[PDB]
C-alpha cells in the first residue's frame, strides 16, 4: 500500500476533477469514516497538527469550498498550512492518505491543492511521487480565458475538443513580443515549484533546514530577470526597467484570464502610480522597508531585535539579506 | 504656411512659421540667457532637429483633414480607358549603402592679409544606392497612341509591429520615386525609367572649387562656358531616393498608377520639357505641368480597396530593398 505505484495512483485520484467531491468510492469512504483525531500515534508530534486543524475546522473556522485560494493571504495561507503540518507529521503512508482524503472534502480546494503538494515534496513520504503538473488540475491558473470558454462550450455541447492559445494583448502592444516567456506553461511550474521547494513560511521546526534558501532566493529570481532581458533583447526591446514606488508603473496588464471561482483577473492599465492597498500596505511603508533594507546592507550588518549588529559582511550575508528581503 | 497668398494673415496668422521659432526658442524662451536662435530658425538647418518631424506630421495631420473630407475616388474617377498595367519589375538590385563625400571648409575660416589658403576639408558619410530601371509593362487597347503620367510611389506593407497595413493605412505613408509623361503606343511595350532620371531628385551639387575652375576655364581663352549639363538644387537628392532599408532586406509595395497624359497635362505641353525636378520643385519659370492633385490618385481616403483593385490602369508589386553596411 506504500509502494510508489499506489502511492502515485493515490495521489492521481485526489487531485482528479478537484473542484468536485471525490468520484473515487474508497477515498469517499475514508473522508465519511476516516478520523484524524483517532491515532495519535499516526504521528510524529503525538496528534497536534490533527487536533490544531480539527478545531479550526469544527468551528467553522475555515475558507469555504468554490472560493478563489492566494498563498499571499495570511489567513488563507495559515489554512493550507494546517493541513500541511498533518500531513507532514504522519509517520505512514496510510496516515497521509487519509488525511488528504478527509480534508479534500472539508478544505477549500485552492488550499488543499497547495498543501498536498508541499506534503508531498516536504515528507520522505513523497519520494518517488511524481506530481501531476498544476495546469492540467487547476487550468483556470494558466489558461487564458477565451480558451476556457471554449472548453466549457465543449462541455455544454459534450463535444470533444482541442483549442489554441494565442497570448495575450495585440500586435501593437510591444511587450506581447515576449509573452512566450512569462506566459509558458512550464515556466510557471518552474516558479510555482521553486517556492514550493523553498517556501518563505518554512521553519526548521517542520523538519529539516533548507540550506542556502536565502540565497538561492536571490538566484533564482536574479535569473528570471536576466533570462526575461535576454528575450528583450532577441525581440529588439531594451531592458526592463527597474520598478520605483514613487514612480509610475509603466507597462500595464490585461490578463485576460479567470479564476475557477472569483471572476476574471483584474487589468492594470498603463502608466499608473502605486496607490495604498487597504489592509495590505501604504506605498510609504514599501520605501520606509527598502530604505531598511540598503540601511543593513550600508552598515554592513542586519540589526537584531535587541540591537545588537549580525554581520552580513561574509559570504552568508547575501543568504541572510535573502532572508529579510 | 503663412504665405503673402494668404487672404486673411490678420486671423489666420502663420501658424507654420511661427511654429518654426517658437520650437527654435525653446531653449531660451524668455531671451534670459542670450541664446542666438535654433536649428529650426534656419532651412539650411531645421532638419537636423528631430523635433522638424514632429512639427511637420502634425501639420501634415491638418492638411489630411482637408483632403479627407472629400469623396473617395471611384472607378470611373481613376479608369484611364484602354490603358492596362500588365507588369511591373526593377532591372537591378535595390541596395542602400553608405558612401564618403568631402566639402571644402575655407570659406569657414579666417584668412589674413598676405596668407596663403590650406586646403581644408571635412568628410561626410552619407545615404547613396545602387541604379536601377523600371520596366513597367503596359497595354494600350484606345486605338492610338497616347500621352499617359506615370505615377511611382513606394508604400510600406507593414508597421513596425509587424502588422499588415490596409491600403488606406498606406496610402498617406506612401513616398514619391516619379513622376514622367510618356507617350505610350498602341499594343503592348515596356516602358523603361531609369532611376537617375526621377523628377523627385536631382544629383549632388558641383562643387565650389569646381564652378570656381570651369568658370574660370571658360572665361580665360574666350570658351563659351555652359552648364545646361547641370541640375537646380531644389529636389531630394539621387542618393537618397530609397529608404536606407536592413541588412537582412525589407519588402515594400511599388504602386504605379499610370494616369491619362492629355487630361493631366491639358492648358500645358505634355511631351515637354519640364526639367528634372518637376515633381515636388515645379518648372522654373513655367505653369506647374500636372493638373492633378498633388499626391495622386492616394490623396483622398481608400475605405475599399476594390475600388482601386478593379483599375487595369494601377498596378502595385513586392519589391525588395537591402543595405549593405
Ligand atoms: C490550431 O492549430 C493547428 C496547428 O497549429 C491547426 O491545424 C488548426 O487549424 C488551428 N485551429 C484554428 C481554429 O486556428
Ligand atoms: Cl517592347
Ligand atoms: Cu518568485
Ligand atoms: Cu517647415
Ligand atoms: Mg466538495
Ligand atoms: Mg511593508
Ligand atoms: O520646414
Ligand atoms: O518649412
Amino acid at each position: 500500500a506504500s509502494s510508489t505505484a499506489h502511492k502515485q495512483q493515490d495521489i492521481n485520484h485526489l487531485l482528479d476533477k478537484i473542484y468536485e467531491d471525490t468520484k473515487y468510492p474508497d477515498l469517499q469512504e475514508i473522508a465519511k469514516n476516516f478520523n484524524p483525531l483517532g491515532d495519535t500515534s499516526m504521528y510524529n508530534d503525538q496528534g497536534a497538527a490533527a487536533e490544531v486543524l480539527m478545531k479550526e475546522l469544527n468551528d467553522h473556522r475555515l475558507l469555504e469550498q468554490h472560493h478563489w485560494y492566494s498563498l499571499f493571504n495570511a489567513r488563507q495561507r495559515e489554512e493550507a498550512l494546517m493541513l500541511f503540518a498533518v500531513l507532514n507529521q504522519c509517520k505512514v503512508w496510510y496516515c497521509f492518505r487519509n488525511n488528504a482524503a478527509y480534508f479534500r472534502e472539508q478544505m477549500n480546494e485552492g488550499e488543499f491543492v497547495y498543501a498536498l503538494y508541499v506534503g508531498v515534496i516536504h515528507s520522505k513520504l513523497g519520494d518517488g511521487i511524481v506530481l501531476p503538473p498544476l495546469y492540467e488540475i487547476t487550468p483556470h491558473m494558466f489558461t487564458n480565458s477565451e480558451v476556457i470558454d471554449k472548453a466549457y462550450s465543449a462541455k455544454m455541447t459534450q463535444k470533444a475538443g482541442t483549442f489554441n492559445v494565442s497570448f495575450t494583448g495585440t500586435k501593437k502592444n510591444k511587450e506581447q513580443r515576449v509573452a512566450y516567456f512569462g506566459e509558458d506553461i512550464g515556466m510557471n511550474i518552474h516558479h510555482v515549484t521553486w517556492h514550493m521547494d523553498f517556501p518563505f513560511w518554512w521553519q526548521d521546526s517542520y523538519g529539516n533546514h533548507l540550506d542556502r534558501k536565502g540565497e538561492l532566493f536571490f538566484w533564482v529570481h536574479h535569473q528570471l530577470t536576466a533570462r526575461f532581458d535576454f528575450e528583450r533583447l532577441s525581440n529588439w526591446l531594451d531592458p526592463v526597467d527597474e520598478l520605483h514606488w514613487d514612480r509610475i508603473i509603466r507597462e500595464g496588464f490585461a490578463p485576460l484570464t479567470s479564476y475557477k471561482y472569483g471572476g476574471e483577473f483584474p487589468v492594470r492599465p498603463d502608466n499608473i502610480h502605486f496607490e495604498d492597498v487597504d489592509g495590505v500596505a501604504h506605498v510609504h511603508d514599501m520605501e520606509i522597508t527598502e530604505n531598511r533594507i540598503y540601511e543593513a546592507i550600508d552598515h554592513g550588518y542586519i540589526t537584531a531585535t535587541d540591537g545588537h549588529t549580525i554581520d552580513i559582511r561574509q559570504p552568508k550575508g547575501i543568504e541572510l539579506l535573502g532572508d529579510i528581503i | 504656411e503663412s504665405s503673402m497668398y494668404s487672404p486673411n494673415a490678420q486671423y489666420y496668422g502663420s501658424l507654420h512659421n511661427t511654429a518654426h521659432v517658437m520650437l527654435g526658442r525653446q531653449g531660451d524662451p524668455h531671451g534670459k540667457f542670450n541664446l542666438p536662435p535654433g536649428v529650426m530658425e534656419h532651412f539650411e538647418t531645421a532638419t537636423r532637429d528631430p523635433s522638424f518631424f514632429r512639427l511637420h506630421k502634425y501639420m501634415d495631420n491638418i492638411f489630411k483633414k482637408h483632403t479627407d473630407s472629400f469623396p473617395p475616388y471611384t472607378h470611373d474617377d481613376l479608369e484611364f480607358a484602354g490603358m492596362a498595367v500588365d507588369g511591373v519589375a526593377i532591372d537591378g538590385e535595390l541596395i542602400t549603402f553608405f558612401d564618403e563625400f568631402q566639402y571644402s571648409l575655407i570659406n569657414a575660416v579666417d584668412s589674413g592679409e598676405s596668407i596663403e589658403d590650406v586646403e581644408i576639408n571635412a568628410r561626410v558619410h552619407r545615404l547613396n544606392h545602387k541604379e536601377f530601371t523600371y520596366k513597367i509593362t503596359v497595354s494600350n487597347s484606345i486605338g492610338s497612341d497616347h500621352l499617359a503620367t506615370f505615377r511611382i510611389f513606394l508604400c510600406p506593407i507593414e508597421d513596425n509591429n509587424g502588422i499588415t497595413l490596409t491600403l488606406d493605412k498606406e496610402r498617406w505613408l506612401c513616398i514619391e520615386l516619379d513622376k514622367f509623361f510618356q507617350k505610350v503606343p498602341s499594343g503592348t511595350h515596356t516602358i523603361h525609367r531609369s532611376s537617375k532620371d526621377s523628377s523627385v531628385t536631382v544629383p549632388d551639387m558641383p562643387s565650389f572649387h569646381s564652378l570656381k575652375e570651369q568658370a574660370d576655364n571658360a572665361v580665360n581663352g574666350g570658351s563659351d562656358l555652359d552648364l545646361s549639363a547641370y541640375e537646380r538644387s531644389c529636389g531630394i537628392p539621387e542618393r537618397m531616393l530609397l529608404p536606407k532599408s536592413k541588412p537582412e532586406g525589407m519588402e515594400f509595395n511599388l504602386f504605379v498608377a499610370v494616369t491619362d497624359g492629355d487630361k493631366d497635362t491639358e492648358g500645358h505641353n505634355g511631351d515637354h520639357d519640364h526639367g528634372g525636378t518637376h515633381a515636388q520643385c515645379g518648372v522654373h519659370g513655367e505653369a506647374y505641368p500636372d493638373n492633378r492633385p498633388l499626391g495622386y490618385p492616394l490623396e483622398r481616403r481608400i475605405p475599399d480597396e476594390r475600388v482601386f483593385d478593379g483599375v487595369p490602369n494601377i498596378k502595385h508589386v513586392v519589391v525588395k530593398i537591402v543595405h549593405h553596411p
